[PDB]
RNA sequence: AUGGAGAGUUUGAUCCUGGCUCAGGAUGAACGCUGGCGGCGUGCCUAAUACAUGCAAGUCGAGCGAACGUUAGCGGCGGACGGGUGAGUAACACGUGGAUAACCUACCUAUAAGACUGGGAUAACUUCGGGAAACCGUAGCUAAUACCGGAUAAUAUAGUGAAAGACACUUAUAGAUGGAUCCGCGCUGCAUUAGCUAGUUGGUAAGGUAACGGCUUACCAAGGCAACGAUGCAUAGCCGACCUGAGAGGGUGAUCGGCCACACUGGAACUGAGACACGGUCCAGACUCCUACGGGAGGCAGCAGUAGGGAAUCUUCCGCAAUGGGCGAAAGCCUGACGGAGCAACGCCGCGUGAGUGAUGAAGGUCUAUCGUAAAACUCUGUUAUUAGGGAGAACAUAUGUCACAUCUUGACGUACCUAAUCAGAAAGCCACGGCUAACUACGUGCCAGCAGCCGCGGUAAUACGUAGGUGGCAAGCGUUAUCCGGAAUUAUUGGGCGUAAAGCGCGCGUAGGCGGUUUUUUAAGUCUGAUGUGAAAGCCCACGGCUCAACCGUGGAGGGUCAUUGGAAACUGGAAAACUUG
């Protein structure tokens, strides 16, 4: 079981987030162990999406698929269908 | 100045007790024991008024107040100003501590705080034994 | 702005140090309750306390709202007393305050209330800006300039560097923070910025 | 990831191999910094021989296979 | 290492001191005052109180027994639920590395053994029934990808279950989930508690938990201890947080908890894809209680509200729409998880309630020129206020055609930025009122009331007081409330006296050990310091970028702090051979 998370400090003024892997019964914010980096779906802060997701996409083959509505981050990738 | 025995055998620090201990409490009766809180606020219900005669530093007169604190103990009191509140069995907000000149007394009272309003002889004051909406 | 009536300040103050004054129409000696009698001497807190009269009067540089770009930049550069008091004058409000277009100190704090709105930035109607190199307070967003700012389009010529005042904006943001000179004259450092961290 | 090679000296023993080894090491306190050295007790054991009158010894971290004993080594000095 | 200037303290006096009151604030900091409005935020912190109730993870199937997949509850779920915390333990409960010679497993993802053969029972329709109800009795049931023979299913080196819509079943197996079987340092005080518990020392059991084994038991000897804290033993979370130091970090860890103690009570036959279960399941208790007194079992450590205790201690305004858990081949839910807020001027800010001002300007209020560049009566800003259209974000979806994925599918607050012409829609009132804590003079006052943050004042000029026009700080702010911070150098880890403040041995005696000759030393551990491991951090010794700037988010070059390798310098506390001698 693994969903996405995200970090919490101090601003938006424009949708943000952030990409991590963590457990699937739990809200959206979560503990992050690999930091990846954050996400900006404001469409306007295009300088936020530093995310480098490197032990997030490898669940491809070890647990993972689009799910709660965020296929459309994953719509301009195609790091999947490997199997 | 030594420290083999310093690790054997500690020091201490200074002693000092802190100021107004039969205060900043408020006593139990379903648990029967006081509570260590340092409350900002608090209220004075009345036992009595009081006054003692023998002042040598200030040489003229001027009373106090004897207000019991809860469930039976001596706690006392003092009124410093110019004003006197012919009055008793109220219901007010503490000051907490003792004014200079009088010993063992450390309970007062905020300028209005809900039993009256305060010596209506003042004007000039506007923050001194009762003064509220004052021309400034 | 004002907080009450000033122009006694004469003894109170100097002066707010950057215009002519409304001094001396009588006798502007004694400073309150010392008509019949001598001067005030001089002390180190009694001279502290004369910098702060002239520190909130001079601008509205009040307390507990001004001293704070002084411990700020208490990491950036140099002994910061000379830089508060090119900390205190360093604005929009300041590059534009000798810039010559008030006639009452709040006027150039009230350069914009409806004068200079869009300094290259949004319509802002305020006092104060952050004037960071080359920060003005330039042309009004659906205006340009009124008639009780832009009355006074170059009221007094030679007004500061980095008040160059390119005018029908009646302001000048040359380059960047302003050096301390042109400002205040028998004030100190030492006492400005150093009477105030103890 | 090994096991170390703790090891000390031997104090006494009972009936068929209640065995020991001694523990020590080289360390200070966080406060008022002296070199005083100091011990703690541990819990080996062998068939009877890891035993009082000198087993100056070595010892182990690992499965116990033991009552509330732990270690597994013995790795000597010498002997009396 | 962005490095430590506090008010006054001695007798009568320079002088070595002596710490106090005390400071400023910061506190989930507010109480009378004062109550232009707000960006956003938190408030049973009074009592982890007794209760106006319910309240809460929930509904359904081209795979299945009612009707024109409705109407089941089999099956799945749930039940250990979101949330509530810091009532209860010195404990691996807690932050990090970690032997696994102490561990495994379906939910996230692909699957894979195949999909063969089976019987037939149970919920509902209840089928038949006593009786305040509803509690209980007869009792075939009708099915189910199921209650369910049997083949080999894998660890004999010889273990069984699968009953797929259509052009979805059960297994050999897995990556994984909380965890952790556990290792380690994490892991506080009480010397008014040492002659040490009988299991103290540890080997030896039929046993068994995914888990070695004094863990109950299996066999025998204790001096195992030993004056070193055996043991008792009192609060009993830790850890990103906050005021903060120069730095060591040093404390409180409450908004903010990522981890754990905890749901009336003692349990509890139970159980689980995860157990003794906050609206479960039973039987002992004392509670406001409901009941033809079948006897009901419930308590908001989950929103409210009631009698309250109350320094303040809040809206039962709305209902899924910001995430789908679960049910479902599907269209769909419940949100009481998360949301929509009277807003307390509680945080402080975004700034707005007067202007071009004005010749000194009066009819003068401490003083008798002072705050008077007081005033008027003229003008300037929208920004408070008459309206208005108000659509800020953003992408949702088998059949549309053939897990990258999508249209004929996303406006309660959905009206904000509200320039907007804009009148003049005041920013309460400030303290002591001298000098320090920063303050200005006096009539009242004749010691009658009485001033007073350490210092400190009225007896006939309170440069204090009663009161009166304000200069030092101020305008959403006046006096007070009390907590640790550098300051307090009154901890002394950096920064501790000996004859004398407030301080040295009755000493012949003297265990443990702190210390403990000269030189070479055998050591090759360690320090010298370091190749390496260079395993992530949101942010670090830094800075910056989104943002009407402030409430709300982010690149991480500082390697994550001997962490995955042990070092070469014997100059030495360190496996430790001696010699020197006059000490």
């Amino acid at each position: 079981a693994v969903k996405i998370r995200l970090t919490r400090l101090g601003s938006k003024r424009n949708p943000f987030y952030r990409i991590v892997v963590a457990d699937a019964r739990s809200p959206r914010d979560g503990r992050i162990i690999e930091q990846i980096g954050t996400y900006n779906p404001t469409s306007a802060n295009a300088p936020e999406i530093k995310v480098d997701e490197a032990l997030a996409l490898k669940w491809l083959n070890d647990g993972a698929k689009p799910t709660d509505t965020v296929h459309n981050i994953l719509s301009k990738e195609g790091i999947m269908k490997k199997f | 100045p030594t420290i083999n025995q310093l690790v054997r055998k500690p020091r201490q620090s200074k002693i000092k007790k802190s100021d107004s201990p039969a205060l900043n409490k408020g006593f139990n009766s379903k648990k029967k024991k006081f509570t260590d809180l340092n409350s900002p606020q608090k209220r004075g219900v009345c036992t009595r008024v009081g006054t003692m005669t023998p002042k040598k530093p200030n040489s003229a007169l001027r009373k106090y107040a004897r207000v019991r604190l809860s469930n039976n103990i001596e706690i006392n009191a003092y009124i410093p100003g110019i004003g006197h509140n012919l009055q008793e069995h109220s219901v007010v907000l503490v000051r907490g501590g003792r004014v200079k000149d009088l010993p063992g007394v450390r309970y007062h009272i905020v300028r209005g705080a809900l039993d009256t309003s305060g010596v209506d002889g003042r004007r000039q004051g506007r923050s001194l034994y009762g003064t509220k909406k004052p021309k400034n | 702005r004002f907080r009450g009536s000033n122009w006694k300040k004469s003894r109170r103050l100097g002066i707010s140090l950057s215009g002519t004054g409304k001094e001396l129409e009588k006798r502007p000696y004694a400073p309150g309750q010392h008509g019949p009698n001598q001067r005030k001497k001089l002390s180190e807190y009694g001279l502290q306390l004369r910098e702060k009269q002239k520190l909130r009067y001079l601008y509205g540089m009040t307390e507990r709202q001004f001293r704070n770009t002084f411990d700020i930049a208490g990491k950036k550069f140099g002994v910061h007393g000379e830089n508060f008091m090119i900390l205190l004058a360093s604005r929009l409000d300041a590059v534009v305050y000798s810039l010559g277009l008030a006639r009452t100190r709040r006027q150039a704090r009230q350069l914009v209330n409806h004068g200079h709105i869009l300094v290259d930035g949004k319509r802002v109607d305020i006092p104060s800006y952050s004037v960071k190199p080359g920060q003005t307070i330039s042309v009004r967003e659906k205006s340009q300039k009124l008639n009780i700012i832009v009355e006074s389009v170059e009221i007094n010529n030679f007004v500061p560097e980095y008040l160059n005042f390119d005018a029908d904006s009646l302001t000048g943001t040359f380059v960047r923070l302003p050096e301390r000179s042109e400002l205040p004259a028998e004030i100190n450092e030492q006492l400005i910025v150093e009477y105030y961290s103890r | 990831n090994d096991r170390k090679v703790y090891v000390g000296k031997v104090v006494s023993d009972k009936m068929d191999k209640t065995i020991t080894v001694l523990v020590e090491t080289y360390k200070t306190h966080k406060l008022y910094g002296k070199r005083v050295k100091y011990s703690k007790k541990y819990k080996t054991h062998d068939e009877n021989n890891s035993a009082k009158l000198g087993d100056i010894v070595k010892i182990q971290e690992t499965r116990p296979l033991s009552a509330t004993k732990r270690f597994r080594l013995v790795e000597i000095v010498e002997e009396s």
